[PDB]
This record gives C-alpha cells, structure tokens and sequence, in this order.
RNA sequence: GUUUAUUAAAAACACAGCACUGUGCAAACACGAAAGUGGACGUAUACGGUGUGACGCCUGCCCGGUGCCGGAAGGUUAAUU
RNA sequence: UGAUUCAUGACUGGGGUGAAGUCGUAACAAGGUAACCGUAGGGGAACCUGCGGUUGGAUC
RNA sequence: GUCUCGUAGAGGGGGGUAGAAUUCCAGGUGUAGCGGUGAAAUGCGUAGAGAUCUGGAGGAAUACCGGUGGCGAAGGCGGCCCCCUGGACGAAGACUGACGCUCAGGUGCGAAAGCGUGGGGAGCAAACAGGAUUAGAUACCCUGGUAGUCCACGCCGUAAACGAUGUCGACUUGGAGGUUGUGCCCUUGAGGCGUGGCUUCCGGAGCUAACGCGUUAAGUCGACCGCCUGGGGAGUACGGCCGCA
C-alpha cells in the first residue's frame, strides 16, 4: 500500500516458462505473474505472445503501488526474454535500467546427460 | 603401525595388533598413579546395573592433565606412555620449574615438543588456549565444557572438534558425532587431533581377548525364556515383535533424550 | 551486459543496444552448450571437425578464386 | 614484461563484463597473452580487478 | 638438483683440474652426487613416478660409465667405487 | 637467498595499525640478513569486488629478499592476523627497486 | 570355550567379525519413594540396547498392515473457565 | 602309496552343421537412440544403461 | 656423454587459497502455481511452493584466456600462490674419448570401470522405483535415485591403450603456416637477411591392390626386436602362472 516509484523487473526466461516478479529496490516482491499462469499451457505457454501477456498481468497486479521508474533483470535462454521488456516498456513504466543476470559456472557442477532423442 | 598375526593358531588367524614402537617400555611414573579396583558393574547396593562387565586385567589408574591451566610456563614432552584406562595415549611433560604432569597426547607429538598453556600460547597442536583466542576454523581437542571444569569432549583416540563459528560469548563447534554444539568461548581447547587415531584398525581376534578386557559375553534375548526377557520364547527360532531392550522399551529407533536444561545449546542434533 | 538507458534516449534503441551487448558477450551460447554434459572426447572430436573444415573451406575458397564459371 | 599492478595497461585487455579478450581480437603474440592472462588473474585475486561485471 | 658450487667442488675433487669435467671419474661422481641428493626427495614424495624416471635414468648412465671405467682402467674403476662408497 | 614481492590487504578500520605492522615485518626481515629493496604504502582503494562484506582496504606493497624461513614465517603472521584480509607472495626473479605503477 | 549339580554336552549358548539403533555427559541406561550409586574418575575410535555369527562370494523386490522417525495447516478432544 | 595315459559314466556346459517352426528387429542408410572398444550392472532373446576411449560417424 | 649461461612449457609430487555456480538450512517480501514433454503424467505447491533479497554449511570442478597452442615414454596434464622435483631446447666455448644401437627372459609405469580398508558425498548417475510411448517397451523420453564418480593407502593390468604405422641411424625436389630459441643489419618496428628445436596442411619423384604415404615416408638403405600364415570353432577349453574377486 506504501508508494515505491522504483522498482525493478526481474524476468525468468526459462526454455519452458516466463516468471516475471516486480520487486523495490532491496528485492521485496510486489507482484508477480507467468505465462503459465495466464491461460497458456504446452506449446502456447513457451511463447514471446505468453511472456508478453505475463508481463501485463505484472503490470497490471503492481499498478497499486504507483511504480513509476523500472530497472530490468534478465536471467536465461527462454523465448520471453525481449516481448516482456517491450510490454514493460508499453504499460506505462520508464525503463532505466536492462541488465542480464543469466548466472554462468566458472568451470561448476556437471549438467544432466545429452538427451537421446 | 597396523600389523596382522600370522595364522599359526585358529585364534590368532584373524588378530590385527596396533603397534608403537615410541612407546615407553618401562614403568609409569609413580607419583601420579592411584589404585582403581573393579566393578562387576555393580552400584553400592551391590547389584548389576550396567550387564556385561567383569574381570579382564587388573590396572592402576593415571592422574591425566585435563584442565591445562598451568599458564605461561612451558614444559617439554619426556615420553609417550601406553594408558590401560583409555584409548588414547598419554604423554609426561616436565615443566620449566621442575613439575611433572601427564596429558593426552595429540597426534604428532613427540619426545622433545614443547607445549604451553595460556591466553598467550601459541598456536600449535598440544598447546591450550581459551576459545576465545583459537582461529575459527581450527582443529581442536580435549575441550571443555564449563570454563575451569577441565576437558570433556573429543578425548578418545583419533577424536577431535572443529570451531565453526565464533558469536559474542559463544562458539559454535562441530563434535564427533555430528552434533553442532555452542560453547562459552572462554572455555579451554588443545590445538589438534587427539592421537593413537589407528586405534580403531585393531582386530581382537578371539573372545579371550574381549575378556582380557573386562567385557563380559552377551546374551541375545531371543534365546532365553519368555519370563527372562520380551524377546524369549519359541518352539525353535521364532521372534514375532517389536525389538524391545530387557526392560520393554523399543531399541530400533526410539529417541530417549530428554533434556530441556541443555536443549539451548545445540544448534543441530547429530541426525 | 548492464545497459544504463541515458536521458532521451528512445527505449527502442536502449533495447537494441541491450540486444547488441548480450549478443556479443555470448550469454545465450554458453547457456546453451552448458544444458548437457558433453563428454571430453566429444568436446576434441568436434573441435578437430570445426578446425579442419574452417580450413579446408579457406583453401577451397583460394582455389576457387582462380578459376571462371 | 607485463605487470599484474599495471592495471591501466591491463584493463585494455579485458571486456567490460570483465572477460580476458583473445588474442585474435586484440593482435596480441601468443606468448605475450600468456603473461597477460597471468597477470589479469593475480589482479583479479588482489580484487584490482573484478571476476564478473555484477560487481 | 646440485648447486653450481657443489658441482665445481666435486669437479675439483675428482678431476684432472677444473676443467676436466668430461672424465669418467667425475661423471660417476656427479650422478651419485645427484642421486644421493634425491633419495630425500622420494623419501617423502613416493608417488612422484615421473620425476623417479630421471632419477633411474642417472642410475643407468651410472653403470654403463662405470662398466666403461672397469674395461678400461680397473685401477681407476677401484679407486673410484671405493671413495664414493658403491656396492660396484 | 630468493627475491619475494608481498602485497597484503588491511582492515579500512585499522589503518592506524599499518605502520606499525609495516615496521614490524620489516624488522622481522633485516634481523635474519635481510634486504628490503622496494617499500610502497598505496593507502585506501577500493576494492573491484567486496571482500568480507568491505569495500575498500589498506595495501601495502614489498620488494624484499629473505630466507625461505623468515617468509615462511610472515605467512604464518599474515594468516593468524585479523587485520590482514588477503595476502600474496610471489617470487620475483631478480630484485625490483623501481616505482611501482601505483605511486 | 559354555550348558540342563542328579536320564539331554548337542546341530543349543558364547565367540572374534558384521549391521541397525540409542546416547553431547548431571549421557543414554540400570538399582533406588529419595539421597545417591553403577555406566566411568570413561566422553561418540566412547558407552548401552538389539539382531546376525570366523572367513570367501554375496545379501534382490514390497512402506499396503504393525511399529519407529519427521510434520503440524485442518478436524476431534481433558482438567480448567 | 603317488604320477601319467587310454576307455567309460547318470547328469550337465557351451560349440558346429542342417532345417526352418515360435519370439522379436540388434547391425548395414543418420538403420530410424551414430556405430564400435574396455569395464560394470541389468534384462526371455537379439541387447539396454552408466563411465572413459576411437572414427572405422551421416548432416552441419 | 659432462660442465658453463639462458629460454619456453596444463611435465610430476606436496601444501594453501580465490571467485562463479549448483544443492541444502534459516529468515524477509510475496501468491497460485511450479516443473516437465512432441503432448502429457508421475513429482513439488495454500502445512505458502516457484520467483526475489539476506546470512550460513558443504562438496566438486576451475568460464573468459584457449589456439589442427604447449608439456610428457606412453597412460595423460588446465584458476592463482608457495615448496620439493624430472625432462627438452638454444648460443659460444671447455672436457671425456666409441663410453654406442637394439633387446628374448626380467623389471617398472600404465585411461575408465572394478576390488579391499578408512573417510567424504554438492552435482551427476549404472542398479532400482514410478510416469509415459508402444502390439509389447525389462529401452530410447520424464520424475526420482543407490553404488560409483571425490580423498588416503593397497590391488587389478585391461581399452578403436590408434598414427589401427616398433626402436635407432643415414640419404632423397618443393609450398604455405603454428610455436619456441638465437646471429647480423637498418631509416628502429606487426622491419629485413639468416640459422636451430618441435609441430599443422598440401603436394613432387618414388612407393602402393587401391585408397593414399610423401624429408615427422607407407621413398632409398643398414642394426636389432615383436608379430602373421584361409573363415568358423576361439583368444575358447584343459593345464601352468598371477589375482581377494
Ligand atoms: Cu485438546
Ligand atoms: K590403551
Ligand atoms: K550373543
Ligand atoms: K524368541
Ligand atoms: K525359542
Ligand atoms: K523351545
Ligand atoms: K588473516
Ligand atoms: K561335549
Ligand atoms: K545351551
Ligand atoms: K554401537
Ligand atoms: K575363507
Ligand atoms: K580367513
Ligand atoms: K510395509
Ligand atoms: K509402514
Ligand atoms: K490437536
Ligand atoms: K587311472
Ligand atoms: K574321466
Ligand atoms: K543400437
Ligand atoms: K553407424
Ligand atoms: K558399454
Ligand atoms: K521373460
Ligand atoms: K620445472
Ligand atoms: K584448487
Ligand atoms: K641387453
Ligand atoms: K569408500
Ligand atoms: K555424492
Ligand atoms: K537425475
Ligand atoms: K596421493
Ligand atoms: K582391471
Ligand atoms: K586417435
Ligand atoms: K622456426
Ligand atoms: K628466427
Ligand atoms: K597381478
Ligand atoms: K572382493
Ligand atoms: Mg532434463
Ligand atoms: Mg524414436
Ligand atoms: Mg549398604
Ligand atoms: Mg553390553
Ligand atoms: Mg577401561
Ligand atoms: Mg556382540
Ligand atoms: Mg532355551
Ligand atoms: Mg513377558
Ligand atoms: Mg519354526
Ligand atoms: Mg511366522
Ligand atoms: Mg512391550
Ligand atoms: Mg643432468
Ligand atoms: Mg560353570
Ligand atoms: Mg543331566
Ligand atoms: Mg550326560
Ligand atoms: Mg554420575
Ligand atoms: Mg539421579
Ligand atoms: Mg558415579
Ligand atoms: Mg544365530
Ligand atoms: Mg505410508
Ligand atoms: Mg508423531
Ligand atoms: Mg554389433
Ligand atoms: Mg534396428
Ligand atoms: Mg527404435
Ligand atoms: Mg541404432
Ligand atoms: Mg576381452
Ligand atoms: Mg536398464
Ligand atoms: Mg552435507
Ligand atoms: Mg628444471
Ligand atoms: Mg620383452
Ligand atoms: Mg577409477
Ligand atoms: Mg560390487
Ligand atoms: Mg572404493
Ligand atoms: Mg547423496
Ligand atoms: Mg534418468
Ligand atoms: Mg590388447
Ligand atoms: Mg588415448
Ligand atoms: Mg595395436
Ligand atoms: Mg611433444
Ligand atoms: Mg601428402
Ligand atoms: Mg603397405
Ligand atoms: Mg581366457
């Protein structure tokens, strides 16, 4: 209910899904929502169409708290990572910052075995 | 070093001895020994309370340094001496003004080390310093439990704890037996690993070599009566309930802790 | 990639230089090749086949340029 | 010879997500990269320079 | 592994003068010199197999020189072994 | 008798304590026959990444020659030393006088 | 090695070895209205309980039932009020 | 009392040949999950799976 | 073959340390999904997951540099720092004086898996379980997951352990590169002229069944060793030796 103004965007783009969570400035969350979430399921919900309209539904669910100014955080590969930032940038809020946060080992665990399909 | 018997007997085909050849041959130094009779595990009123204890070899007990509050004056180790009253062995420090003390005996100590005690030791294995001064991190032994008590954790061949954290008053201390532990960080800990750590290898060999050490035969209760023990009974080899100690209480997991006085000083529980 | 959106600058081209910058530091590739494990006789074989056929297109190339269609 | 504490000559060297730039890019004889990689590493270390740009 | 100044010193001691360092004599001397010096080395670091191939390799070189010294000059081969204190 | 360069790090908070700490170590160093060919006290910098949750620390270079022991030594002082956030000894194949890019 | 003193000496009991499990020390546990005592002037490479029974090669599937261990959002529920 | 050699033995192990009956389709094309080597575990069967290795892999 | 000066190098053994990331634990914000696939389901989530921030624990591996790049007898070796230590190469000399080459038997080293004892265990993952697919699916796909992968010591002694090419030496047209030394000259630098080591690709003569090899030979010769003698049975049986198996 408290004002922020600032905030930041923090896009999970996963091969899969978008999550994408609005926080303030020291990682609270305010809101959050996934292209999972709205109305999308399988094939449909691995799409930029379904990361774009996650990103409305944020919007649209952090419109309380009257942010104005919107840092970006982007972590990994999935389809959702731009379509989310322009409908960001198409709802009202002032992109000051876009950054990519995609973590990377620096050598790390060993990843599962190649799929043999 | 870790030796095996040759077969030449059936009860020395499967011995495996410990063998120190640093140990000291001769006798113990007297003024610091006292006379420890037995038990039977029996209380004063003359009953068995703890089964399984009888005979094994007679032996006199060793007055062993606990405290190491002996501050600021160092002492040199004389010799490592085998001690039948634990696993671990000890070792006789002669100190500067000419005092004679007998202390576990860390691992790689040796006739010649010198050791001290004290706020303003240094840090090395076999020296004693309040947990206040010892890095966090290290490796450490014989601790205490209440400062001035004397030690009380990690005294057993091959045992030692590690100081994990350090918050106001308190350290935090990984122990033995995985428990994570908080201790008043005034209370004392020996640098390093408690020696003899091959202890463990042995192989007694034989069930004579059990009795040489007091340890008396167990009974299973399955093989007994049903009025001896819940577990007896059976036309031949039948059991038919839940594993239970001789007095009825389960023994395949039940938890019997029940301490709330201490409850506030462990962090984590071994499991 | 930390693209800093200066003061009248469209946020068209703040997220083409965003693009621009991912791109060239190769995010998107290292993610990719980190998903499975490649086993390190795989990781030489196919570094071998990408230096032969660079080469061997460099010189098919030379060859190439000296000769009418 | 390169120095880990020359870190306006080594900073050249490096990206700005902090990466060490090859030496196909930058003209650099091989040997030379070597030394380079050395001293942007003990740098990095003595944190005169960073690991990641997520600093 | 040996210094400069230990291996002019038993270029000195074993040598016509010090710049013969091409005789047999010193030779043997350098490599028992040189083996002596590394038993400590693989007293502690027992699974260090690739530096103990030049170590074996010193002692090849070792016999085949002092076999060559014994066909030679047996006068010299005996003086030789006895002052460094080898078995032959 | 081999060339060592040092570079330790101190506590912002106990930058007080560097000369004293930098008089000490250098006593440490001539009282085994030792030399100090390069001396650089740089002060406060910030740090490229925190350490220890800090921000900035208090280095301190030098160019010495000393025995293995003495050396062996100082890391033992520099590990058990609160202050002293990070350290490094390198070997250097010669001495180094000259000024440090630093200064 | 032990055993039914006095019809059973054995394939039974024990046993070194193995495993599960409890136990952070005023230990668990046991004798005891209690004070205390044993465990132990020991301290997890230690001590108790249980099963198996040198050694070699081994020890597969089932957690629905009974027990034990963990959980605590909800339902039900004692004295009390 | 041993050694060696020949014959023989309920039962049992795999092998070759013939013939094609039952079960699948492992390999040859990228053989439809690239194949193969050593090893280990699993499976009516060809085989499958893990770990390292090879190209005697198509496409790129 | 020895000595003197120097050079490059993931060569080996021991110890320490750094940052990224995964997992787990605790707390803050926050709310209905997450995760997964070809599509699903199993699984996780209102007992508050997933997401985001902070702190802690722990193991394993070292992004970028990085390269038909380097080192090593082969197997193999990759963050940074220290300690111990093996080999190679180059320039001028000085020294020894055939001290050499090869090698049955012997001995040593020898990837991964596996074995023994004691530790450790994040991630991965044989076996195993469930969900799918299918006619079936003891698989391929999904969700989990134990040995094992890690450490110390010992064993095992095998791999398409391959260049499917034994070691050593001499000789025989060329071109373009990589890497690492060193000499001389100039207008002094991505400079020019040479001379060594290792290495990649092409190709001449010659060789080869052909494919191809081609001064790093599969060309022309010498020294010594290992090995083959139609396919299957079979690198199997029996016997010996070795091994805990
Ligand atoms: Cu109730
Ligand atoms: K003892
Ligand atoms: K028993
Ligand atoms: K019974
Ligand atoms: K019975
Ligand atoms: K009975
Ligand atoms: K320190
Ligand atoms: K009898
Ligand atoms: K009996
Ligand atoms: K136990
Ligand atoms: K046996
Ligand atoms: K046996
Ligand atoms: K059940
Ligand atoms: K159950
Ligand atoms: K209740
Ligand atoms: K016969
Ligand atoms: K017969
Ligand atoms: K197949
Ligand atoms: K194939
Ligand atoms: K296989
Ligand atoms: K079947
Ligand atoms: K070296
Ligand atoms: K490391
Ligand atoms: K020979
Ligand atoms: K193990
Ligand atoms: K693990
Ligand atoms: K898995
Ligand atoms: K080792
Ligand atoms: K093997
Ligand atoms: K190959
Ligand atoms: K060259
Ligand atoms: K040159
Ligand atoms: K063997
Ligand atoms: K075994
Ligand atoms: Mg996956
Ligand atoms: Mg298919
Ligand atoms: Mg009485
Ligand atoms: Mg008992
Ligand atoms: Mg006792
Ligand atoms: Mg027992
Ligand atoms: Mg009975
Ligand atoms: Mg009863
Ligand atoms: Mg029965
Ligand atoms: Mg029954
Ligand atoms: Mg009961
Ligand atoms: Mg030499
Ligand atoms: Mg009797
Ligand atoms: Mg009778
Ligand atoms: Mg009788
Ligand atoms: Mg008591
Ligand atoms: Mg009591
Ligand atoms: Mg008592
Ligand atoms: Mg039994
Ligand atoms: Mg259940
Ligand atoms: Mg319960
Ligand atoms: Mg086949
Ligand atoms: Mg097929
Ligand atoms: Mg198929
Ligand atoms: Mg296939
Ligand atoms: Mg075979
Ligand atoms: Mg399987
Ligand atoms: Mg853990
Ligand atoms: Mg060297
Ligand atoms: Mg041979
Ligand atoms: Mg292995
Ligand atoms: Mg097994
Ligand atoms: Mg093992
Ligand atoms: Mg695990
Ligand atoms: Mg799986
Ligand atoms: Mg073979
Ligand atoms: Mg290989
Ligand atoms: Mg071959
Ligand atoms: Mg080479
Ligand atoms: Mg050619
Ligand atoms: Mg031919
Ligand atoms: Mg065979």
């Amino acid at each position: 209910r408290k004002q922020v103004s600032d905030g930041v965007a923090h896009i999970h783009a996963s091969f899969n899904n978008t999550i994408v969570t609005i926080t303030d400035r020291q990682g609270n969350a305010l809101g959050w929502a996934t292209a999972g979430g709205s109305g999308f399921r399988g094939s449909r919900k691995s799409t930029p169409f379904a990361a774009q309209v996650a990103a409305e539904r944020c919007a649209d669910a952090v419109k309380e708290y009257g942010i104005k100014n919107l840092e970006v955080m982007v972590k990994g590969p999935g389809p959702g990572r731009e379509s989310t930032i322009r409908a960001l940038n198409a709802a009202g809020f002032r992109i000051t910052n876009i950054t990519d946060v995609t973590p990377i080992p620096h050598x790390g665990c060993r990843p599962p075995k190649k799929r043999r399909v | 070093a870790v030796v095996k018997c040759k077969p030449t007997s059936p009860g020395r085909r499967h011995v495996v001895k410990v063998v120190n050849p640093e140990l000291h041959k001769g006798k113990p130094f007297a003024p610091l020994l006292e006379k420890n009779s037995k038990s039977g595990g029996r209380n004063n009123n003359g009953r068995i309370t703890t089964r399984h204890i009888g005979g094994g070899h007679k032996q006199a007990y060793r007055i062993v340094d606990f405290k190491r509050n002996k501050d600021g004056i160092p002492a040199v180790v004389e010799r490592l001496e085998y001690d039948p009253n634990r696993s671990a062995n000890i070792a006789l420090v002669l100190y500067k003004d000419g005092e004679r003390r007998y202390i576990l005996a860390p691992k790689g100590l040796k006739a010649g080390d010198q050791i001290q005690s004290g706020v303003d030791a240094a840090i090395k294995p076999g020296n004693t310093l309040p947990m206040r001064n010892i890095p966090v991190g290290s490796t450490v032994h014989n601790v205490e439990m209440k400062p001035g008590k004397g030690g009380q954790l990690a005294r057993s061949a091959g045992t030692y704890v590690q100081i994990v954290a350090r918050d106001g008053a308190y350290v935090t201390l990984r122990l033995r037996s995985g428990e994570m532990r908080k201790v008043e960080a005034d209370c004392r800990a020996t640098l390093g690993e408690v020696g003899n750590a091959e202890h463990m290898l042995r192989v007694l060999g034989k069930a004579g070599a059990a009795r040489w050490r007091g340890v008396r035969p167990t009974v299973r209760g399955t093989a007994m009566n049903p009025v001896d023990h819940p577990h007896g009974g059976g036309e031949g080899r039948n059991f038919g309930k839940h594993p239970v100690t001789p007095w009825g209480v389960q023994t395949k997991g039940k938890k019997t802790r029940s301490n709330k006085r201490t409850d506030k000083f462990i962090v984590r529980r071994r499991s | 990639p930390v693209i800093k959106v200066r003061e009248n600058e469209p946020f068209d081209v703040a997220l083409r230089r965003f693009k621009r910058s991912c791109e060239k530091a190769g995010v998107l590739a290292e993610v990719r090749r980190r998903e499975f494990y490649e086993k390190p006789t795989t990781e030489r074989k196919r570094a071998k086949a990408s230096a032969v056929k660079r080469h061997a297109k460099k010189l098919a190339r030379e060859n190439a340029r000296r000769t009418r269609l | 010879e390169i120095d880990y504490k020359d870190i306006a000559t080594l900073k050249n060297y490096i990206t700005e997500s902090g990466k060490i730039v090859p030496s196909r890019i930058t003209g650099t004889r091989a040997k030379y990269q070597r030394q380079l990689a050395r001293a942007i590493k003990r740098a990095r270390y003595l944190s005169l320079l960073p690991y990641t740009d997520r600093h | 592994s040996l210094s400069t100044e230990a291996t002019a010193k038993i270029v000195s001691e074993f040598g016509r003068d010090a710049n013969d360092t091409g005789s047999t004599e010193v030779q043997v001397a350098l490599l028992t010199a040189q083996i002596n010096h590394l038993q400590g080395h693989f007293a502690e670091h027992k699974k260090d197999h690739h530096s103990r191939r030049g170590l074996l390799r010193m002692v090849s070189q070792r016999r085949k020189l002092l076999d060559y010294l014994k066909r030679k000059d047996v006068a010299r081969y005996t003086q030789l072994i006895e002052r460094l204190g080898l078995r032959r | 008798m081999r060339h060592y360069e040092i570079v330790f790090m101190v506590h912002p908070d106990q930058s007080e304590q560097v000369p004293g700490m930098i008089e000490r170590y250098t006593a440490a160093i001539t009282g085994a026959e030792g030399k100090i060919h390069r001396l650089e006290d740089w002060g406060r910098r910030q740090l490229a990444y925190p350490i220890n949750k800090l921000h900035k620390a208090h280095y301190v270079l030098m160019n010495v020659e000393a025995p293995q022991e003495v050396i062996d030594e100082l890391e033992t002082t520099f590990r058990f030393n609160d202050a002293v956030i990070r350290s490094m000894v390198m070997r250097t194949k010669h001495a180094v006088t000259e000024a440090s890019p630093m200064v």
